[PDB]
């Protein structure tokens, strides 16, 4: 029994429709879209940046690593 | 004009809930209906035979746990309820066709 002691509520009013008198899926433009929206962009700033980050030193790393597999001519530059 | 009875615009029946929350209250009331035919249709004295089977209940009722009302019994014998009863509210075009009920918070489930 956990329905019926949850919580002291009083004065709040509700309205709610049959799902068969309503759409499932509606105003996807008018109001889907635009807040799919406003929620990337809300938060693009915060986690990006540090993937942006990552990436950087993955790819400096890693050509960081191959450039030190080549041969430095200056090592032969008087092998003769 | 004057002597021409006006026809008036057909109202929209809508599934759907409204729940007026105050747990300050001492007891909870629920009522649930469908749509009814409206005066004209026959069907109207089915319904009434159907809530006449269901019937209604309340407290003081003496029969108690030898009601012929399932309903009622069940009231009875789990403590489902203050009272309740059935109805079939007609209209001209429409009407609406269901229950009412009167309980404490913590029956209501059972009891609907």
């Amino acid at each position: 029994i956990h329905f019926g002691n949850l919580a002291r509520v009083r004065h709040i009013i509700t309205y709610s429709l049959s799902p068969f008198e309503q759409r499932a899926i509606p105003n996807i433009f008018s109001d889907a879209l635009p807040n799919v929206w406003r929620r990337f962009s809300s938060q693009v700033f915060k986690v990006a940046p540090p993937f942006l980050g990552a990436y950087l030193l993955y790819s400096w790393g890693t050509q960081e690593f191959e450039r030190l597999k080549r041969k430095n001519p200056a090592d032969y530059e008087n092998d003769q | 004009k004057e002597d021409a009875v006006p026809i008036l615009p057909r109202c929209r029946f809508t599934g759907s809930e409204i729940r007026a929350r105050d747990d300050a209250l001492p007891v909870a009331h629920v009522a649930l209906a469908v749509e009814g035919p409206g005066w004209a249709d026959p069907d109207n004295v089915v319904l009434h035979v159907a809530n006449a089977i269901i019937g209604r209940y309340d407290r003081t009722f003496g029969g108690g746990k030898h009601l012929s009302s399932r309903l009622a019994a069940l009231a009875v014998e789990h403590k489902l309820c203050h009272s309740f009863q059935t109805f079939n509210t007609s209209y001209s075009d429409t009407g609406l066709f269901g229950f009412h009920f009167v309980a404490d918070p913590l029956s209501i489930d059972d009891m609907m």
